[PDB]
C-alpha cells in the first residue's frame, strides 16, 4: 504495498460551472 | 402498459420536443429558453 494519496481523485463533481466560490 | 421516465439536468439534454428555434439576440432584456 500500500500506499498513502496525499490529495490525489479529486475530480468536478457535476458540469454545473462555477468560479471563485467555495463549494461543499 | 408503456413506461416512460425522464431525467434532468443529469446531462446535456439529447432527447426534445419538436419547437422550432429562433436566432438568439443579445444586449436587450429577452426570454430565453435554452435547452428547456
Amino acid at each position: 504495498a500500500y500506499t498513502n494519496s496525499f490529495t490525489r481523485g479529486v475530480y468536478y463533481p457535476d458540469k454545473v460551472f462555477r468560479s471563485s466560490v467555495l463549494h461543499s | 402498459v408503456v413506461v416512460l421516465s425522464f431525467e434532468l439536468l443529469h446531462a446535456p439534454a439529447t432527447v426534445c420536443g419538436p419547437k422550432k428555434s429562433t436566432n438568439l439576440v443579445k444586449n436587450k432584456c429577452v426570454n430565453f429558453n435554452f435547452n428547456g
